[PDB]
């Protein structure tokens, strides 16, 4: 929690790390089945 | 999507949402947040296949209508000429306001002086000249808040029962209203804007942290919003004072140390306020006895009826119309106040005792 | 509606000496330009004339389809130039000064003006076929106070890469509201709800009167003595006012005019009168200002929807002036993307593989808000500092401000906001404002080949000076701005000479620094001025007075 998909990209880039470094691991670690993207699979079908 | 008016609703309203279309007319001309003040031949019969059914649910289940856009004056006006003759009528006025209160007179002091207004209108397009009172009250640690008073203002049209801070807060958070069917958060500020052209009255001032810190400072400044998100962009007309309570975190210690980062508050909206007050209890006695008392004497209905002989607010609407008349005061009067204020500026470093260097 | 003109202008598709050698311009060489004048238009066939305001629509399909029959006909090797013919009628007079922006009026040719921006080079199968640019209308005026309704053009792949900063180009079509987003997959346009098509690019008097004024001397003499009559200021703010106001190859500079304040007394309000003499002001107020604060971010956009180039107010005063408020109150993410791009004030890759520039060549006007209390802690202010060292560095002069509690001073303010009220209460000079703007683009003066040593001269021996008692403790950098900062003085009186009532007045810009970066133990070291490898190449070349290193053999320099 507060942690979420909206605000963690910006955490890399206060860490000087541009867009090109969200791809390499936020938008693999999902596609592993991860349980946070299972976590949008069950909660958020529906209510977004 | 017009809103039924709160103040015509009741306690439990249920509002019902209007579903009306607006032309150009509306255009620039509207404020969110406000209420709105302006023969077949060849035997072609039936039968034939192609009766579908798809355009008839969609707007036919919603609400389909256009819209386009005297003795009883003096009888109040009566008793403030009439009583002006009772010595001592300035003191007995501003008891008057304030039925249900126990002490903290020069706390009612400050907002008995806020309900005056009185904003100049721009006609040398020059620069919009200020006419609000913006206070706020230092009270109590935060427990059993002094606040507590706010709620006696509530009794007033033109005001907003603002829900502290901590909340979902749609309004004056707008956003993109067009994800391809539809949008649940629209382009609104209705958060502070409901009082427009009244009073406003916001609890739990101490949750600005973060989103309302950045907020409340372009609001409190500019008198406007600049909403805009790549699909909406627009300036509206925030006018109304504001009066808010801010409490300590934990207490109040700085009494022994110096308000250096003790307070631990956000300085450059604090520093916009144009008031602060102190409530300091007294071993008085007489009215620390007393305090409880006047609290339970509505209890004591049985023997004592208090009859209504004005009410304590239409008295007050009187002063808003008296606005537009002129009141052609003289220079006269106005500077007699300014030479004396040098004195003022002067006096503040006289070494008594310190609260806030506000100067 | 009628029958006589329109059948045989079709058949048509089945003073004449400049037309003759036009028609041949376009070459292989690619200028790309189409001018065609409106009268020639009404002169050679004067039946369309009259319908050039009713049925201008069909033109431009049998504009596109007329082209191809005569180039066709003559050499086919042409074919192969852009493989594209674009409509670039001239203007059709009627001329709506102000009341064009309505949206009561589609469906009609519209002439307007407008500014290309940025191009899309540098980004990255339905969407492709456009892209997207952002425009603005509106110039910087008192009576433009209200918010206008931005522009957003699409360019349908004909004019990328071919339009360039600053071109003060006029912009002529018919707004035909053909929203191609009713399949609802993509945002929509503001208010002015249609979308702009776009048709017209070029590629390549009280002035008088009052200029009569300006070379007088008789309002020279008064013109320094009447420059603050709103507050009264502070001598040093008007200096770098008047700096401001003139904004004065790689001839280039920046101004950092810095104020010592509060934000509730109108002081930090100061910079608002500006806008009021300045042509172009934005106010920022930090975080969450208007669409683009000069600031590059970016945004998580849906499946179908085009990446934000970010145009900052630098682009739109290329030339010009841009005023930016509340500093240092902007977020520390922006700080980041910001910090390169004002170094350089463009972005600038030299790797022979991308390349690209855009220009941001207004005077950066800000002013910094100090922190909490002004010298309440008894700490070091330099030495106690956790952020980076570039970005503070910025500021060519650090002022401090004099004197405390002078009631006095104060005096006059308070009687002038009582004043002021007055006026405001009912009862029952363009010509000034435009005097210092005009002068900055007709004073260009030449310069004296046997007089250039002596002018540097002087300012070299007051360096030296400071390196007798110390050890490098006085940078150039500050010097730097100071050479340019006497630029105006010329420009202003062109008396060839500086007057010593001048000097005097400089002098207390340097003190005042001194007093903010050294411990108040000033009062004992610098009493009596004030009572009163690649770094070291750069001083060598003062010693000889010639900035150009490569001044040698410059013969054949020329040749290449």
């Amino acid at each position: 929690s507060q942690v979420s998909e909206h605000s963690i990209i910006k955490d890399f880039t206060k860490q000087k790390y541009p867009e090109h470094a969200i791809h390499k691991v936020l938008q693999l670690m999902l596609r592993r089945g991860e349980i946070q993207h299972r976590m949008q699979r069950k909660v958020l079908y529906r209510l977004k | 999507r017009i809103q039924e008016t709160q103040a015509e609703l009741p306690r439990g309203s249920i509002p019902r949402s209007l579903e009306v279309i607006l032309r150009a007319e509306a255009v620039e001309s509207a404020q969110a947040g406000d209420k709105c003040d302006f023969g077949v031949d060849g035997y072609e019969t039936e039968g034939i296949r192609g009766l579908r059914a798809l355009g008839v649910r969609d707007l036919s289940y919603r609400l389909v209508f256009l819209a386009c856009c005297n003795q009883m004056t003096v009888k109040e006006w009566e008793k403030v000429f009439e009583m002006s003759q009772d010595k001592n009528l300035y003191h007995n006025l501003c008891t008057s306001l304030f039925p249900t209160i126990h002490g903290n007179d020069e706390v009612k002091r400050g907002v008995l002086l806020m309900l005056f207004g009185g904003v100049p209108k721009t006609t040398g397009e020059g620069t919009s000249l200020r006419g609000d009172i913006n206070v706020c009250i230092v009270g109590d640690p935060s427990t059993a808040k002094s606040q507590f008073l706010k709620h006696v203002e509530e009794f007033s049209p033109r005001a907003v029962y603002t829900s502290g801070k901590a909340s979902s807060a749609a309004g004056l958070t707008a956003a993109v209203v067009r994800d391809e069917e539809s949008h649940e958060f629209v382009i609104e500020a209705g958060a502070l804007m409901l009082a427009d052209n009244g009073v406003c009255c916001i609890d739990e001032f101490d949750k600005m942290d973060v989103r309302d810190q950045v907020a409340i400072h372009e609001a409190m400044e500019q008198q406007t919003i600049s909403i805009t998100k790549a699909g909406v962009k627009a300036t509206l007309n925030a006018r109304t004072s504001i009066l808010a309570a801010a409490n300590p975190i934990s207490g109040h210690y700085d009494r022994s140390k110096s308000l250096k980062q003790n307070i631990n508050l956000s300085a450059p909206i604090m520093s916009r306020f144009d008031l602060f007050f102190i409530l300091v209890d007294e071993c008085n006695e007489v009215t620390d006895y007393a305090i409880a008392r006047r609290i339970v004497d509505l209890h004591s209905r049985i023997e004592e009826s208090i009859d209504r002989v004005y009410s304590l607010d239409d008295i007050r609407r009187y002063l808003l119309f008296a606005r537009q008349f002129k009141p052609k005061i003289s220079k006269e009067s106005e500077d007699f106040i300014v030479e004396q204020y040098k004195h003022l500026r002067q006096r503040d470093g006289s070494g008594v005792t310190k609260s806030s260097w506000r100067i | 509606p009628r029958l006589e003109i329109h059948h045989r202008f079709k058949n048509f598709l089945r003073g004449h000496n400049v037309f003759k050698e036009r028609i041949s311009d376009m070459c292989k060489e690619n200028r790309e330009s189409l001018v065609v004048n409106y009268e020639d238009l009404a002169a050679r066939e004067h039946v369309l004339a009259y319908f050039l305001p009713e049925a201008p629509a069909e033109l431009l399909q049998i504009f596109d389809e007329a082209a191809l029959e005569v180039v066709l006909a003559m050499y086919p090797k042409y074919d192969r130039i852009t493989n594209h013919i674009h409509v670039r009628i001239s203007h059709l007079p009627l001329v709506e000064e102000l009341r064009s922006l309505r949206q009561l009026h589609l469906n009609q040719l519209i002439r307007t003006s407008g500014v290309v921006t940025s191009c899309t080079g540098v980004l990255p199968t339905i969407y492709q076929n456009y892209q997207r640019i952002r425009i603005q209308e509106s110039p910087g005026k008192v009576a433009a106070g209200r918010l206008p309704r931005s522009k957003d053009a699409i360019l349908l792949a004909d004019l990328v890469d071919s339009c360039k900063p600053g071109d003060e180009i006029e912009l002529t079509g018919i707004y035909h509201n053909n929203y191609d987003g009713s399949l609802n997959t993509a945002n929509g346009f503001p208010v002015f709800a249609t979308v702009i098509l776009a048709n017209h690019v070029a590629k390549k008097e009280d002035v008088k009167m009052i200029t009569s004024l300006s070379k007088d001397q008789q309002i020279g003499e008064k013109i320094f003595a009447s420059i603050a009559p709103s507050i009264y200021g502070h001598e040093d703010i008007k200096r770098g006012l008047a700096l401001a106001l003139f904004g004065g190859h790689k001839v280039r500079g920046d101004i950092n005019v810095l104020l010592c304040g509060d934000p509730g007394t109108a002081k930090s309000q100061f910079l608002k009168y500006i806008e009021k003499v300045s042509s172009r002001a934005i106010f920022t107020t930090g975080q969450g200002a208007s669409a683009v604060g000069l600031t590059a971010y970016v945004q998580r956009h849906p499946v179908s929807r085009e990446w934000t180039l970010e145009a900052g107010a630098l682009v739109l005063a290329d030339r010009g002036v841009c005023l930016i408020d509340e500093f240092d109150k902007m977020n520390d993410q922006d700080r980041t993307s910001i910090h390169e791009a004002m170094e350089q004030q463009s972005i600038s890759i030299s790797k022979a593989g991308i390349v690209t520039s855009l220009q941001a060549r207004c005077t950066v006007i800000a002013a910094a808000n100090p922190i909490g209390g002004r010298y309440d802690p008894s700490l070091t202010f330099s030495e106690n500092v956790d952020l980076t060292e570039p970005i503070i560095s910025r500021f060519d002069i650090l002022c401090v401000v004099r004197d405390t509690v002078d009631p006095v001073q104060d005096e006059m303010l308070a009687r002038f906001v009582v004043g002021s009220h007055v006026r405001h209460h009912p009862s029952n000079q363009e010509v000034l404002k435009k005097y210092i703007i005009y002068a900055k683009e007709r004073v260009h003066p030449k310069l004296n080949q046997m007089d250039q040593d002596k002018v540097a001269k002087m300012y070299s021996d007051l360096r030296k000076e400071s390196m007798a008692t110390g050890s490098i403790p006085i940078t150039v950098r500050h010097i730097e701005s100071m050479i340019r900062m006497a630029e105006a003085h010329a420009r202003i009186h062109l008396r060839d000479y500086v007057i010593e009532d001048d000097v005097n007045m400089a002098i207390r810009v340097m003190l005042e620094s001194f007093i903010d970066t050294q411990k108040f133990s000033v009062m004992r070291s610098m009493r009596k001025t004030f009572a009163r490898p690649e770094k070291d190449l750069v001083d060598k070349a003062r010693q000889i007075n010639i900035h150009n290193l490569s001044a040698f053999y410059d013969s054949e320099l020329f040749r290449m």
